[PDB]
C-alpha cells in the first residue's frame, strides 16, 4: 500500500548491487596485475581462459552489436513508423508483435502449481505470475503482471 | 617514421635506453675528453612513441625529445 | 635570450598613461553626473 | 598508394589513418607538400571563386523552389495570415495520414512552412510575381558562372597573378571601400529608389518600363540646381498601405525615423536615404590610400612613423607598431584571424538589430521567423569568433617571427602573458560565484514560500540609457526624455528631425524596441558576461601560450594540432593549442543558451500578452525549467503520440534526433582510444579466423581513432545534437503556439 | 523604476504580508519581516527591488554590506600572507602549511583588526621581475 | 512537372552516393595516382 | 661562481626561470654546464636539481 | 536506470493503482505503457515530462526541497563534464599563470601548487555524475509518488 516505500525499497538495492558487481571485476584484475602466479595457474581453468581471451571478447562484441540494433532498433523503427503516420507497420500489440511467449509459459505454471506441483500451497506464490487482485483498503497490493 | 633527436644536455644517466621497450637507444662514447658517454638513435624505424625515455630524463627540460612523425606497422604496434 | 620576458623604459609618474586614464575617468563622472540629474 | 598527393607521409600508411587525416589537412595547403607562397596565394585565390558560386547558386535555390513550389502570390494578399512554404516535399515514406497532415498552408501536396524570412524580404525590395524569382535565379546561375570560369581562367601561366599583386594591400583597400561597399551601397541606393519605393505606393517597375518612369516628378535637375529638399518634400502618411497608392507620399528620400504604422518596419525612403549617405563616406574613405599615383598614405610608413611635428614619440599613440604592416600581410592565419572576429561582431551587430528594427514588411508580427533569424547568425556570430582566436593561435605558432617585430606592441603584449591569463580568471570566477549564488539564494528562498525574501536589484543604469532615448516609463527625465536637456532640442540648429518618430516608437510599447528591463533581465545579462569572459580565457590562453608554456616549453616545434607529449610530468593531456579551441566551442554553444533562452522566454510573454511570468519567476531557475522549458514543449512532444499525428511531426523526431547525436558525442569525449585499439585486434583475430570470411579481407589495415581525431568527432557530435535540438524547440514552440 | 513604487502605497506588498510564512521559531517573525522590509521600494510582484546605484538613500542595500565584506575579506587574506611568509624564514615550510604552527598563526589571526594600515604601509609587496617568468614571453 | 522530383530524388540518394563512393573507393586504393 | 653561493637562472626553457638556488657543486673541467644547482620548489618530475652554463647564471 | 523505470512505469501503469468494490482497477497512468513505451518519445512525453510535473511544481510545499535536490543534482552533473572531457595539461598550464600573479604579490604557497593527475580526473568526473544521475531520479521517484 506504501508505493512510495516499494519503489525506493526496490530501486535502493537494485543500485547497490550494480555497484558491487563493478567492483567484484576491478578486484579481478587488481588480482591478477599484483597476485597472479603463472607457477600456480599452470593449464588450469584461469590460465586456459587467458590463452583464448581474444575468442571470448571478439563474440561478444559480435553480441552487443547483434542485441543494440535489435533492441534500440525496433524502438527507432517504432519512433520512424509512428511519425510516418504508420502505426500498422509498428512492433506493437496491435500491429507486428513480439510475445514473451516463454515468460507468458513460465507464468502460466505457477498460477496452476498450487494445485498440481507442490500441492500443499493453497494460493500461487506471487500474485504478479497470476491469480486474483488483492485489495489492501482501496489499494491494490499486487496483482497480475501481464507481458506483451 | 618518428625522429628522436638528443640533445647536448645528456649526462649519461643510462635511464632513456633502459626504458625503451623497442631498443631504438643506444649508449655510445663521446669524443668529449672529460665527457663520459652520450645517448643515440640508430635504429629509429623501431619506435612506437610511447615517450617513456621523455619522463626518464632527469635534465630540466629533456635533453632528448620524440616528435611525432609519418607512421607505419611498426610505428604503430600493429602485431597483425 | 633575445627577448626580455620583462618590460623597460617608464619613469615612476607614469604622465602619458595616468593622462588618458582621467579623461576616460572623467567621461565617467559625466555621464554619472546626467544620469544623477546633477547637470 | 599515393591517395594524398599532397602528403608523402600518409600516403605511405598501411592502415585506415591515411582516409581520415587526408580529410582533415586536405585544405590546409600550407601543410601542402612543395608548396610555394606564390602557388599558395594563387591556389587561395581560385579558391574563393569556387565558393562565391556556392553562395549564387544556393541563393538561386531559394528563388525557384519559392517561384516553382511557392505560394509567394498568396502570401502578398494576406501576409500576416497566410503561411510562406519554402519547397515541397516527396518522402515515399510518407504514410496517408502524414501527407494530409503537410497538405497545409493551401497546398495540393504536402509541404513545408518557410521560416527564413526570404518572403518579408522580396516582397518588400520590389517582387511581386513568381515569374520576376525565376529571373532572379536564372541570373545567379550564370552570375556564378563567371566566377567558377574566372576561377579556372587564374590558375593558367598567362593569367595567374604575381605574389606582388596579392600582397599589394592598399590598392585591395582602396578599391573595396569605394568600389565593393560603396559603389554597391549607392546602386542599392537606386533599386529601393527606382524599384522598391515606387512598387510600395502601387507603381509597377521593372526592367521593361524603367527607363521610361521617373521615381521623381522632378528630373534629376534639383540634385545639380542644389535643391535637394525637393526629394524630401513630401513624405508618405501615416494610413500609408504597403503596396497602394492609397496615403502614398512622393518623397524618395526622407529621415522620418520611425517605423511604418501598418507593416510595423522601418520606412523604405530612409532606407534608401541612407545607403547613399553610406557610399559617399565609403567612397571618400577609398581615396586616402597611396595605391600608385603618388598621393595618399603609405600604411608601412604610417605604422613605422616614430616622430610628432617635432617632438620624438614612440609611434601612433606613443605605442612601437615597428612590423605590424609586415606581420599582417605576410603572414595569412593573422589576416583571416582577425576578419573573422571583425565578421564575428558584424554577425553579432546584424542579430542584435534584426528584431529591434525589423526591416522588413509584416516580419515583427511573424515570431517564428524573427526567433530563427536571431538563433541563426548568433550561432554563426561565435563560430566566428571562435575561429578569429584558433588562427590568431596558429599565427603565433607558424608565422611569427620574434626578430621581425622586437620590440613592438605584440611583443610587448606576450611580454606580461600572464597578467592577461591571470586576472581572465579573476573576472569569471569574480562572476560565478557571485551570480550563481544570486539564482540560488532566489531558488532555495523561494522553494521555503518567502519569495519577498529574494535577492532582486533592478538594472538601474541600463534603464538610464533606456530613457536617455526617450523612454518615459521610468521617469528618469534624462537627456532626450527631458524636453528641457540639449539633446531634445539642439539649441545651435533645431534639426533633431530624428526626434519625432523615434520617441513614438520607444514609448509606443507594442513593437519590440529598447524593451522594458527588469530585475530577471539583470542577472541574466551578468550570466552572458561570464561566457564571454571565460570563452576568452580558454582561447587567449591556448593562443599566447601556444608559442610556449611552462609544462611544454617547445611546443612551437609540434604545432598546432598534437595530441600530447606522454604520461611524463604527470599529465600533457589537453597540452596544445588546439585543445583550447576544443574546450572553448562548449562555452560558446552555452553561451549561446543562455542568450537565445533570454531571447526567446522574454519574448514569448510579450507576444503571449504575459509579460510577468518573464519577470516574475525568472529570478529563481526553476521558471526557466517549468515556465519556458517544460510548458512550451508540450505541443512538440505531442508531434507524433499514439492517437495520430500532426504537422509538427518532424521537429519532434529532430528534437530526439539531436538529443542521440549529443549523446553519441560522449562516447569520443570520455572514452579515449587505447580501450578500443585493443577491442578491434579481437575483430582483426575473428575475420582472419573465420572461415568463410577468410576470402574477403581489407587492403587498409583497420585501426582505432586517433586522440586528436576522436576530439573532432566528438564535438562535432556535440555541436550538431545542440543545433538541432534547441532548432526543433524554437520553431515547434513558437510555431504551434504562433507567440 | 521599471514601475516600481513604495512598498505600503503598493497593494501586492499589503497581500503579501498577511501570509506570513513565520521562518524563525518566533510565530511574529514574519509579521515583523514584512514591517522591516517596508523601507525598501517594491514593484508590481511586491518583492522589494534593492537600488544599488550607490545613492546615500539606499546605502544599507549595497553600501554597508559592501563595506563589511571587504574589511572581512582583506582580514583573511591578510592574516594568510602574513602567516604564509612567516612560514618561508623557518626551516620546514611546506609541513606547517598542514599541520598549522599555531605559536605563529594565532598572533597573526589577532592581527589584522587593521589590515589597510599596515597595507598601505607596504608599498613594497614583494613584486619584482626575479618571480617566474617562464618562457621568454 | 511535378514528375522531376520523382526522378532527382532517388539519384541523389543511390546514384549519386554509389557513383561517388564507387570512384573514391577505387582512387583511394589505387597504388599509384 | 663560488660554491654554495645562491645564484639566479636566465637560461630559458627551465623550470626554474628567474629563481633562486644554492650552487651545490662546480666541476673544474670543460664539460659545458658544469655548475650543479639545487632547489627548493620541485618541478613536475621531482628532481631539484640540474646543472647549468656559468654564462646563464648571475650571482644574486 | 532503465530498470528502475521499467519498474517505475509498468507498475504504476499496469499495477499499483485504486480499486473500487465492485471489482473495477483504476490505475495511475491508465494503461500507457502498452502502446507509449514502444517509442523513445513516449518515454520522454508519457514517463520523464508528465511524471516531472510535481516536481517543479513542489515549490513553496512540503516536497520543495525535492525540487531543490532534483535540479542540484543536475549541476553537479554537468560539473562532471569538466574533469571527463578536459585533460590537465591545460589545468596546469593556467594554474601556472595564476601562480605568478601570487608570486607577485609574495603569496606564493610553499606546497607548489598542481593540476589533478590523468586518472584522478577521470575519477573525481564518474564520482560526479553517477552522483549527479542517480541524485536527479531520486527526488524525481520520491516527489512523483509522495503526492500520488
Ligand atoms: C527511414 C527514414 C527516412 C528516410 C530514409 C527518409 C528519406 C527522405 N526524406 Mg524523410 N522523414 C522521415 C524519415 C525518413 N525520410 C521522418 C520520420 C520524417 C518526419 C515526418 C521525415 C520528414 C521529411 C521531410 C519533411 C522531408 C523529407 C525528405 C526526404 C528525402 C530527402 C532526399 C534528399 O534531398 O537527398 C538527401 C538529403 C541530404 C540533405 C544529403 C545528406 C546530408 C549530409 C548530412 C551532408 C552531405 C555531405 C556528405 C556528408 C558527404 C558525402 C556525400 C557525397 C555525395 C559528397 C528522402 C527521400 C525531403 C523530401 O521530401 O525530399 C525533397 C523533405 O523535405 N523527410
Ligand atoms: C571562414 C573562414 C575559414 C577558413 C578559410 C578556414 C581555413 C582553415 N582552417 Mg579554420 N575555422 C574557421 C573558419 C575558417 N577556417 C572557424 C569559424 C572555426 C571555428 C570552428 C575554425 C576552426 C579551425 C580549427 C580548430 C582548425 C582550423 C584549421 C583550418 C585550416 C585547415 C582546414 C581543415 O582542416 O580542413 C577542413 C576539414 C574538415 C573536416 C571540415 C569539415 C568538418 C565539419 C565540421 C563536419 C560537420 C558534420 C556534418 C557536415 C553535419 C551533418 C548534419 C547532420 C544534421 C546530418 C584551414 C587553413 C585547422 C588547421 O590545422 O589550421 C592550420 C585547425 O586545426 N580552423
Ligand atoms: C547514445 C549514445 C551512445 C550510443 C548510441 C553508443 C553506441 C555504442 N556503444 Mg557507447 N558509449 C557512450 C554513448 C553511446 N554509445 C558513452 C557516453 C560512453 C562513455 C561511457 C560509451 C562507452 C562505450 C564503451 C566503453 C563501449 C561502447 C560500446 C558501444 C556499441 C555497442 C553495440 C551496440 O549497441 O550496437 C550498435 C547499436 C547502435 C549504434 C544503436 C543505434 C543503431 C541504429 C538502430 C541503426 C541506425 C540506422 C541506419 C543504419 C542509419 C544509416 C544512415 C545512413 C544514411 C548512413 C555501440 C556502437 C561497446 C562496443 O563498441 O562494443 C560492442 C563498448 O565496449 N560504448
Ligand atoms: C535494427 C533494427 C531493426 C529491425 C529489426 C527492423 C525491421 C524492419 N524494418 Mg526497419 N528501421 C530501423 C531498424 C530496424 N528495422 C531503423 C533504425 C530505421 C530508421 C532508419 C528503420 C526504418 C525503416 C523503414 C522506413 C521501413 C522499415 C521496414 C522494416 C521491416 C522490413 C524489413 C526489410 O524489408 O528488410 C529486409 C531484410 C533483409 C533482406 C535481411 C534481414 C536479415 C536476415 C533475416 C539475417 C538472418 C541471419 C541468419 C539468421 C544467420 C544464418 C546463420 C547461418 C549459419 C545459417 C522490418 C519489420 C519497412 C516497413 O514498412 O516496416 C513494416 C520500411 O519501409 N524500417
Ligand atoms: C519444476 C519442477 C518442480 C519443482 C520446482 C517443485 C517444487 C516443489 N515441490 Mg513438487 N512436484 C513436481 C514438480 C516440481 N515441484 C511434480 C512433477 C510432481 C508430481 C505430481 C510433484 C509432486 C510434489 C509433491 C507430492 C510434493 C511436492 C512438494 C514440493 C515443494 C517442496 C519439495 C522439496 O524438496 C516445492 C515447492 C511438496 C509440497 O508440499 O509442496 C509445498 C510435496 O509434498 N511436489
Ligand atoms: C572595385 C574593385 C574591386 C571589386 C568590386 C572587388 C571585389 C571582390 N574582390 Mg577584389 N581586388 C581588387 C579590386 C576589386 N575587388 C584589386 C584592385 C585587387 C588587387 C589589389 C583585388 C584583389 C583581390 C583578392 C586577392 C581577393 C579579392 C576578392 C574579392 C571578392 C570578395 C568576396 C565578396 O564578394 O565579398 C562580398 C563583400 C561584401 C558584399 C561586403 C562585406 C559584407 C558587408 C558586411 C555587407 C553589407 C551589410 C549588409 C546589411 C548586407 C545585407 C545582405 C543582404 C542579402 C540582406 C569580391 C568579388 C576575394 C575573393 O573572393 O576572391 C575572388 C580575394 O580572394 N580581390
Ligand atoms: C583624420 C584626420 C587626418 C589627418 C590628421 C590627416 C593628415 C594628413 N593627410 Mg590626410 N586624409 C584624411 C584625414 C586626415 N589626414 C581623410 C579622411 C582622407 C580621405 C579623403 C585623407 C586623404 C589623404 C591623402 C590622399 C593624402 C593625405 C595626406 C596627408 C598628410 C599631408 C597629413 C599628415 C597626404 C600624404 O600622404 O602626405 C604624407 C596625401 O597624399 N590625406
Ligand atoms: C555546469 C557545469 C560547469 C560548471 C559549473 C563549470 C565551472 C567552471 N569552469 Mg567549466 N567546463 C564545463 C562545465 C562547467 N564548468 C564543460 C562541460 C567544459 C568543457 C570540457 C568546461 C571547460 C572549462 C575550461 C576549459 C575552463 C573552465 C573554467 C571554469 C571555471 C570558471 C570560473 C567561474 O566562472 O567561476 C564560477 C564557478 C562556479 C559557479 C563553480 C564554483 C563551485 C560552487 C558554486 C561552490 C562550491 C562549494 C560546494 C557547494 C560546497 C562543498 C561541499 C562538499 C561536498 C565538498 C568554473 C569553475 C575555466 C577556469 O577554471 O578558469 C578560471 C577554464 O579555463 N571550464
Ligand atoms: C553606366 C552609366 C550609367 C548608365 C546606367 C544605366 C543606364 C544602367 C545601369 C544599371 C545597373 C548599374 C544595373 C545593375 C544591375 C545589376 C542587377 C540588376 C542585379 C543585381 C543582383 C544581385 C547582385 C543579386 C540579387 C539577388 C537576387 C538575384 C534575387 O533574386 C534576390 C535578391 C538577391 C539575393 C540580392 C549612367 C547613365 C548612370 C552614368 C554613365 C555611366
Ligand atoms: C568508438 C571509438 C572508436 C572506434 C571508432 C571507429 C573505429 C569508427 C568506426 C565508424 C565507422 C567508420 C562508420 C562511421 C560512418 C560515419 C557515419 C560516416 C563517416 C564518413 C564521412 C567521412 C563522410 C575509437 O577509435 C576512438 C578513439 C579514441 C577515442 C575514442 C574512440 C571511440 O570512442
Ligand atoms: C578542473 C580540472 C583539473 C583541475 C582541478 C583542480 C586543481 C581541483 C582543485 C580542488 C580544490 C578546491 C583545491 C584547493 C583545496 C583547498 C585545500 C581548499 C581551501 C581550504 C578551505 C576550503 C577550508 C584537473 O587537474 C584535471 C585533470 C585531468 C582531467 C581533468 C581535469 C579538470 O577538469
Ligand atoms: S591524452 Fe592520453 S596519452 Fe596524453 S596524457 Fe592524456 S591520457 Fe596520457
Amino acid at each position: 500500500t506504501d508505493y512510495a516505500t516499494q519503489l525506493c525499497i526496490f530501486t535502493h538495492h537494485i543500485w547497490i548491487g550494480g555497484f558491487l558487481i563493478v567492483g567484484g571485476a576491478a578486484h579481478a584484475a587488481i588480482f591478477m596485475v599484483r597476485d597472479y602466479d603463472p607457477v600456480v595457474n599452470q593449464n588450469n581453468v584461469l590460465d586456459r581462459v587467458i590463452r583464448h581471451r581474444d575468442a571470448i571478447i571478439s563474440h561478444l562484441n559480435w553480441v552487443c552489436i547483434f542485441l543494440g540494433f535489435h533492441s534500440f532498433g525496433l524502438y527507432i523503427h517504432n519512433d520512424t513508423m509512428r511519425a510516418l503516420g504508420r502505426p500498422q507497420d509498428m512492433f506493437s500489440d496491435t500491429a507486428i508483435q513480439l510475445q514473451p511467449v516463454f515468460a507468458q509459459w513460465v507464468q502460466n505454471l505457477h498460477t496452476l502449481a498450487p494445485g498440481g506441483t507442490a500441492p500443499n500451497a493453497l494460493e500461487p506464490v506471487s500474485y504478479a505470475f497470476g491469480g486474483g487482485v488483492l485489495a489492501v483498503g482501496g489499494k491494490v497490493a499486487m496483482m497480475p503482471i501481464a507481458l506483451g | 617514421s618518428h625522429t628522436v633527436k638528443i640533445y647536448d644536455t645528456c649526462i649519461g644517466c643510462t635511464q632513456c635506453v633502459r626504458a625503451c621497450p623497442t631498443d631504438v637507444l643506444e649508449m655510445v662514447p663521446w669524443d668529449g675528453c672529460k665527457a663520459a658517454q652520450v645517448a643515440s638513435s640508430p635504429r629509429t624505424e623501431d619506435c612506437v612513441g610511447c615517450k617513456r625515455c621523455e619522463t626518464a630524463c632527469p635534465t630540466d627540460f629533456l635533453s632528448i625529445r620524440v616528435y611525432l612523425g609519418a607512421e607505419t606497422t611498426r610505428s604503430m604496434g600493429l602485431a597483425y | 635570450k633575445i627577448s626580455p620576458v620583462a618590460n623597460t623604459g617608464a619613469k615612476p609618474p607614469y604622465t602619458f598613461r595616468t593622462g588618458w586614464a582621467l579623461l576616460l575617468l572623467a567621461v565617467n563622472f559625466l555621464v554619472a553626473a546626467y544620469y544623477f540629474h546633477i547637470i | 598508394t599515393k591517395f594524398p598527393k599532397f602528403s608523402q607521409d600518409l600516403a605511405q600508411d598501411p592502415t585506415t589513418r591515411r582516409i581520415w587525416y587526408a580529410m582533415a589537412m586536405g585544405n590546409d595547403f600550407e601543410s601542402h607538400d612543395g608548396m610555394t607562397e606564390e602557388n599558395l596565394y594563387q591556389k587561395i585565390f581560385a579558391t574563393h571563386f569556387g565558393h562565391l558560386a556556392i553562395i549564387f547558386l544556393w541563393a538561386s535555390s531559394l528563388l525557384f523552389h519559392v517561384a516553382w513550389q511557392g505560394n509567394f502570390e498568396q502570401w502578398i494578399k494576406d501576409p500576416l495570415h497566410v503561411r510562406p512554404i519554402a519547397h515541397a516535399i516527396w518522402d515515399p515514406h510518407f504514410g496517408k495520414p502524414a501527407i494530409e497532415a503537410f497538405t497545409q498552408a493551401g497546398a495540393n501536396g504536402p509541404v513545408n512552412i518557410a521560416y527564413s524570412g526570404v518572403y518579408h524580404w522580396w516582397y518588400t525590395i520590389g517582387m511581386r510575381t513568381n515569374t520576376e524569382l525565376y529571373t532572379g535565379s536564372v541570373f545567379l546561375l550564370l552570375f556564378a558562372s563567371l566566377f567558377l570560369f574566372a576561377g579556372w581562367l587564374h590558375l593558367q601561366p598567362k593569367f595567374r597573378p604575381s605574389l606582388a599583386w596579392f600582397k599589394s594591400a592598399e590598392s585591395r583597400l582602396n578599391h573595396h571601400l569605394a568600389g565593393l561597399f560603396g559603389v554597391s551601397s549607392l546602386a542599392w541606393a537606386g533599386h529601393l529608389i527606382h524599384v522598391a519605393i515606387p512598387e510600395s505606393r502601387g507603381q509597377h517597375v521593372g526592367w521593361d518600363n524603367f527607363l521610361s518612369t521617373a521615381p521623381h516628378p522632378a528630373g534629376l535637375q534639383p540634385f545639380f540646381t542644389g535643391n535637394w529638399g525637393v526629394y524630401a518634400q513630401n513624405p508618405d502618411t501615416a494610413g500609408h498601405i504597403f503596396s497602394t497608392s492609397q496615403g502614398a507620399g512622393t518623397a524618395i528620400l526622407t529621415f522620418l525615423g520611425g517605423f511604418h504604422p501598418q507593416t510595423e518596419s522601418l520606412w523604405l525612403t530612409d532606407m534608401a536615404h541612407h545607403h547613399l549617405a553610406i557610399a559617399v563616406l565609403f567612397i571618400v574613405a577609398g581615396h586616402m590610400y597611396r595605391t600608385n599615383f603618388g598621393i595618399g598614405h603609405s600604411i608601412k610608413e604610417m605604422m613605422n612613423a616614430k616622430t610628432f611635428f617635432g617632438k620624438p614619440v614612440e609611434g601612433p599613440f606613443n605605442m612601437p607598431h615597428q612590423g605590424i604592416y609586415d606581420t599582417y600581410n605576410n603572414s595569412l592565419h593573422f589576416q583571416l584571424g582577425w576578419h573573422l572576429a571583425c565578421l564575428g561582431v558584424v554577425t553579432s551587430w546584424v542579430a542584435q538589430h534584426m528584431y529591434s528594427l525589423p526591416s522588413y514588411a509584416f516580419i515583427a508580427k511573424d515570431y517564428t521567423t524573427q526567433a530563427a533569424l536571431y538563433t541563426h547568425h548568433q550561432y554563426i556570430a561565435i563560430f566566428l569568433m571562435v575561429g578569429a582566436f584558433a588562427h590568431g593561435a596558429i599565427f603565433l605558432v607558424r608565422d611569427y617571427d620574434p626578430e621581425q617585430n622586437k620590440g613592438n606592441v605584440l611583443e610587448r603584449v606576450l611580454q606580461h602573458k600572464e597578467a592577461i591569463i591571470s586576472h581572465l580568471s579573476w573576472v569569471s570566477l569574480f562572476l560565478g560565484f557571485h551570480t550563481l549564488g544570486l539564482y540560488v539564494h532566489n531558488d532555495v528562498v523561494v522553494a521555503f514560500g518567502t519569495p519577498e525574501k529574494q535577492i532582486l536589484i533592478e538594472p538601474v543604469f541600463a534603464q538610464f540609457i533606456q530613457a536617455a532615448h526617450g523612454k518615459v516609463l521610468y521617469g528618469l527625465d534624462t537627456l532626450l526624455s527631458n524636453p528641457d536637456s540639449v539633446a531634445y532640442t539642439a539649441y545651435p540648429n533645431y534639426a533633431n528631425v530624428w526626434l519625432p518618430g523615434w520617441l513614438d516608437a520607444i514609448n509606443s510599447g507594442t513593437n519590440s524596441l529598447f524593451l522594458t528591463i527588469g530585475p530577471g533581465d539583470f542577472l541574466v545579462h551578468h550570466a552572458i558576461a561570464l561566457g564571454l569572459h571565460t570563452t576568452t580565457l580558454i582561447l587567449v590562453k591556448g593562443a599566447l601560450d601556444a608559442r610556449g608554456s611552462k609544462l611544454m616549453p617547445d611546443k612551437k616545434d609540434f604545432g598546432y594540432a598534437f595530441p600530447c607529449d606522454g604520461p611524463g610530468r604527470g599529465g600533457t593531456c589537453d597540452i596544445s593549442a588546439w585543445d583550447s579551441f576544443y574546450l572553448s566551442l562548449f562555452w560558446a554553444l552555452n553561451t549561446v543558451g543562455w542568450v537565445t533562452f533570454y531571447w526567446h522566454w522574454k519574448h514569448l510573454g510579450i507576444w503571449q500578452g504575459n509579460v510577468a511570468q518573464f519577470n516574475e519567476n525568472s529570478t529563481y531557475l526553476m521558471g526557466w525549467f517549468r515556465d519556458y522549458l517544460w510548458a512550451n514543449s508540450a505541443q512538440l512532444i505531442n508531434g507524433y503520440n499514439p492517437y495520430g499525428v500532426n504537422n509538427l511531426s518532424v521537429w519532434a523526431w529532430m528534437f530526439l534526433f539531436g538529443h542521440l547525436v549529443w549523446a553519441t558525442g560522449f562516447m569520443f569525449l570520455i572514452s579515449w582510444r587505447g580501450y578500443w585499439q585493443e577491442l578491434i585486434e579481437t575483430l582483426v583475430w575473428a575475420h582472419e579466423r573465420t572461415p568463410i570470411a577468410n576470402l574477403v579481407r581489407w587492403k587498409d589495415k583497420p585501426v582505432a581513432l586517433s586522440i586528436v581525431q576522436a576530439r573532432v568527432v566528438g564535438l562535432a557530435h556535440f555541436t550538431v545534437g545542440y543545433v538541432l535540438t534547441y532548432a526543433a524547440f524554437l520553431i515547434a514552440s513558437t510555431a504551434g503556439k504562433f507567440g | 523604476g521599471a514601475d516600481l513604487t513604495p512598498c505600503a502605497e503598493n497593494p501586492a506588498f499589503q497581500a503579501l504580508a498577511k501570509n506570513a510564512r513565520n521562518t524563525t521559531a518566533d510565530p511574529q517573525s514574519g509579521q515583523k519581516r514584512f514591517e522591516r522590509y517596508s523601507q525598501a521600494l517594491c514593484g508590481p510582484e511586491g518583492y522589494p527591488h534593492l537600488i544599488v546605484d550607490g545613492r546615500l538613500d539606499r546605502a544599507g542595500d549595497f553600501l554597508i554590506p559592501s563595506i563589511l565584506f571587504l574589511y572581512i575579506a582583506g582580514w583573511i587574506g591578510w592574516v594568510g600572507r602574513a602567516y604564509l611568509q612567516a612560514i618561508k624564514k623557518d626551516s620546514d615550510t611546506e609541513q606547517k602549511e598542514i599541520q598549522l604552527d599555531l605559536g605563529i598563526a594565532l598572533p597573526i589571526i589577532a592581527t589584522g583588526f587593521a589590515w589597510p594600515a599596515a597595507a598601505v604601509k607596504e608599498l613594497l609587496s614583494g613584486e619584482l621581475t626575479a618571480k617566474d617568468s617562464e618562457i621568454t614571453v | 512537372a511535378s514528375f522531376l522530383s520523382s526522378i532527382f530524388v532517388p539519384v541523389i540518394g543511390w546514384v549519386v552516393p554509389i557513383a561517388t563512393f564507387s570512384f573514391l573507393f577505387l582512387y583511394i586504393e589505387r597504388e599509384d595516382v | 661562481v663560488q660554491r654554495g653561493s645562491k645564484v639566479r637562472i636566465l637560461r630559458p626553457e627551465s623550470y626554474w626561470f628567474q629563481d633562486v638556488g644554492t650552487v651545490a657543486s662546480v666541476d673544474q673541467s670543460g664539460i659545458k654546464y658544469p655548475v650543479i644547482v639545487r632547489f627548493d620548489k620541485v618541478n613536475y618530475a621531482g628532481i631539484n636539481t640540474n646543472n647549468f652554463a656559468v654564462d646563464e647564471l648571475i650571482e644574486v | 536506470s532503465i530498470v528502475i523505470f521499467h519498474f517505475s512505469w509498468k507498475m504504476q501503469s499496469d499495477v499499483w493503482g485504486t480499486v473500487d468494490a465492485a471489482g473495477n482497477v483504476s490505475h495511475i497512468t491508465g494503461g500507457n505503457f502498452a502502446q507509449s513505451a514502444i517509442t523513445i518519445n513516449g518515454w520522454l512525453r508519457d514517463f520523464l515530462w508528465a511524471q516531472a510535473s510535481q516536481v517543479i511544481n513542489s515549490y513553496g510545499s512540503a516536497l520543495s526541497a525535492y525540487g531543490l535536490m532534483f535540479l542540484g543534482a543536475h549541476f553537479v552533473w554537468a560539473f562532471s563534464l569538466m574533469f571527463l572531457f578536459s585533460g590537465r595539461g591545460y589545468w596546469q598550464e593556467l594554474i601556472e599563470s595564476i601562480v605568478w600573479a601570487h608570486n607577485k604579490l609574495k603569496v606564493a604557497p610553499a606546497i607548489q601548487p598542481r593540476a589533478l593527475s590523468i586518472t584522478q580526473g577521470r575519477a573525481v568526473g564518474v564520482a560526479h555524475y553517477l552522483l549527479g544521475g542517480i541524485a536527479t531520479t531520486w527526488a524525481f521517484f520520491h516527489a512523483h509518488i509522495l503526492s500520488v
